[PDB]
């Protein structure tokens, strides 16, 4: 639902609104359905839709001198 | 006969701003034609099915901002850090690159750009999937990459590589020796960083040079106001407002009053839905045109002239804008010149003499070989000038004395 | 009924003076007019340049220097004959106008 | 095996024509949907913007 | 109806002629003021002038 504060309607809300029917997992992954402002969501496994943060790629470092 | 050659050189700064994108807006029909209401809606039931192309045109709209910024942002696979001792061979970033001790990991003139740059009728505004931390850590990404890499990150795995290095080689792809660079890295040094400053101070002073972000704000804002002021109009009918006509009337007369405010209204929707179409065509030609400027600029030198800064190209930087990306590209421009006496051959035992690379310059006296973009003179020898022919054809051929390294070796 | 037409800002006169201006750029200076200061050169070397921005080496046209300028000039002069006599050269522009 | 190298050039100029900028018009609003008139600017004042 | 059909095929219009003008200002200045390499932009054959 979109930019209602969800007092008025597993429950988890964001900058886009409220989205009922999905449970909010700490970790991240590659962007599957967009869902919004950098939350994007899932089907993953018992196997359920999850919602979760992007990511940006695989963190690097090169070992630069001189 | 007479030739220009300039002596002395000078680095240059300048900054090309592109807009990306625009708001990702909607408009629910029912809702701005007939809120509220029962006998509007059953009379806009009957005009067919025009208000869902609207929507799908709109949401049309909008999946494609995202893509705009996704393509011109989202050309680095993985994410790159600087190091954590910063010793450029002399150059200081610290104007680009984002400081930790800031609130907001944003550099400088990303700040800057920020600050510089400045409804209920069912008009909603979905906001952008990325935000504005994740373009932060894309355009750092790009700069780490490009200040310890080079161009070899988007052709494979990221090689590092010094810095003096990485100028000494792009330098020598302009035709300028790259010794050049390595007898002139404090000259180079101090010219970079004071151009950076300059531009922190040029932008941050004159407020329009982004003008070019700015309007499209404007007149995108200006479409929304004409939209609302268009529910105060009667077009025709007898008011403004249904719930004063349903209620001085009847509905045999109240149809037909009705019936006029639906037609105003929609011909109002039906402009703004086409007005936004052209608007979107033209912001995604200028997307595309960012996303070819950071492939063949940013990840790359190019030779195509006007492209990248008025001069010889050697490196670009970019920053984010409110909607928008504003490119620092690093030029470079030829400054003080002179005359001399050019030849376009030398008959030395009656055979030609071309220059393998450089031209055939002289002062008064005495003939030299120099490279095309830098006053370098060395003499002339059988190491950088090819025999073909004999001395005839030419117009223009001038007599002298072509050295041989090996005749003094073979004296001994 | 309410149909103007404004003038254009510049004026065939002005803009016939920047053709002309890059022209004589072109001819005195070659591509060192467009990256800074404007630097002489004659025109055979300049030529040389060109030609040696392509592969093939210099000393073909510090050679054929005579038969390049022939072929040169023919080549301008067809240009105009062929312009001039048929009716769909500008086809391109007129479209637009109409 | 076998390479085909030319011994000879030709120097060509072919013209090529574009487009820059069309005719700068503009019309009035009044005037063309009916002017002279009084009517005209009665009832098409509450058309719109 | 007849000015909101007339001004928006103008807008349309206006969109390619931009397209023809950033066309030609791009050739204008990567080839009367520099040599190309990209083939058959500058055409047909290598380039010289
Ligand atoms: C409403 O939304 C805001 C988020 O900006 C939040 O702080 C607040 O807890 C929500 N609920 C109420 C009753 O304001
Ligand atoms: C070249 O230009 C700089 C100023 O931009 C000057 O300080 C430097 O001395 C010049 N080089 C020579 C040999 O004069
Ligand atoms: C780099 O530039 C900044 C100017 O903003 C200056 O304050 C800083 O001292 C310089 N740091 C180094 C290592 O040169
Ligand atoms: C070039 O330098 C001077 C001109 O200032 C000239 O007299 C001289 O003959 C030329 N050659 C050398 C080695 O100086
Ligand atoms: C340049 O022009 C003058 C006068 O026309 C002529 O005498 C001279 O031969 C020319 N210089 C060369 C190298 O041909
Ligand atoms: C060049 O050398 C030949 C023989 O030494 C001579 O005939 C010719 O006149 C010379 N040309 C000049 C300009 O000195
Ligand atoms: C090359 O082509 C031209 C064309 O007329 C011709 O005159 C010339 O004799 C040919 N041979 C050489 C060696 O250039």
């Amino acid at each position: 639902y979109q930019d209602v504060n969800c007092t008025e309607v597993n429950v988890f809300q964001t900058r886009a609104g409220c989205l009922i029917g999905a449970e909010h997992v700490n970790n991240s992954y590659e962007c599957d359905i967009p869902i919004g402002a950098g939350i994007c969501a899932s089907y993953q496994t018992s196997q359920s839709i999850i919602a979760y943060t992007m990511s940006l790629g695989a963190e690097n470092s090169v070992a630069y001198s001189n | 006969n007479s030739i220009a050659i300039p002596t002395n050189f000078t680095i240059s700064v300048t900054t090309e701003i592109l807009p990306v994108s625009m708001t990702k807006t909607s408009v629910d029909c029912t809702m701005y034609i007939c809120g509220d209401s029962t006998e509007c809606s059953n009379l806009l039931l009957q005009y067919g099915s025009f208000c869902t192309q609207l929507n799908r045109a709109l949401t049309g709209i909008a999946v494609e901002q995202d893509k705009n910024t996704q393509e011109v942002f989202a050309q680095v696979k993985q994410i790159y850090k600087t190091p954590p001792i910063k010793d450029f061979g002399g150059f200081n970033f610290s104007q680009i690159l984002p400081d930790p001790s800031k609130p907001s990991k944003r550099s400088p003139i990303e700040d800057l750009l920020f600050n510089k740059v400045t409804k209920f009728n069912g008009l909603t505004v979905l906001p952008p999937l990325l935000t504005d931390e994740m373009i932060a850590q894309y355009t750092s990404a790009l700069l780490a990459g490009t200040i310890t890499s080079g161009w070899t990150f988007g052709a494979g795995p990221a090689l590092q590589i010094p810095f003096p290095m990485q100028m000494a080689y792009r330098f020598n792809g302009i035709g300028v020796t790259q010794n050049v660079l390595y007898e002139n890295q404090k000259l180079i040094a101090n010219q970079f960083n004071s151009a950076i400053g300059k531009i922190q101070d040029s932008l941050s002073s004159t407020p329009s040079a982004l003008g070019k972000l700015q309007d499209v704000v404007n007149q995108n804002a200006q479409a929304l106001n004409t939209l609302v002021k268009q529910l105060s109009s009667n077009f025709g009918a007898i008011s403004s407002v249904l719930n004063d006509i349903l209620s001085r009337l009847d509905p045999p007369e109240a149809e037909v009053q009705i019936d006029r405010l639906i037609t105003g209204r929609l011909q109002s929707l039906q402009t703004y839905v086409t007005q936004q179409l052209i608007r979107a065509a033209e912001i995604r030609a200028s997307a595309n045109l960012a996303a070819t400027k950071m492939s063949e600029c940013v990840l790359g030198q190019s030779k195509r002239v006007d492209f990248c800064g008025k001069g010889y190209h050697l490196m670009s930087f970019p920053q984010s804008a409110p909607h928008g990306v504003v490119f620092l590209h690093v030029t470079y421009v030829p400054a003080q010149e002179k005359n001399f006496t050019t030849a376009p051959a030398i008959c030395h035992d009656g055979k030609a003499h071309f220059p393998r690379e450089g031209v055939f310059v002289s002062n008064g006296t005495h003939w030299f070989v120099t490279q095309r973009n830098f006053y370098e003179p060395q003499i002339i020898t059988t190491d950088n000038t090819f025999v073909s022919g004999n001395c005839d054809v030419v117009i223009g051929i001038v007599n002298n004395t072509v050295y041989d390294p090996l005749q003094p070796e073979l004296d001994s």
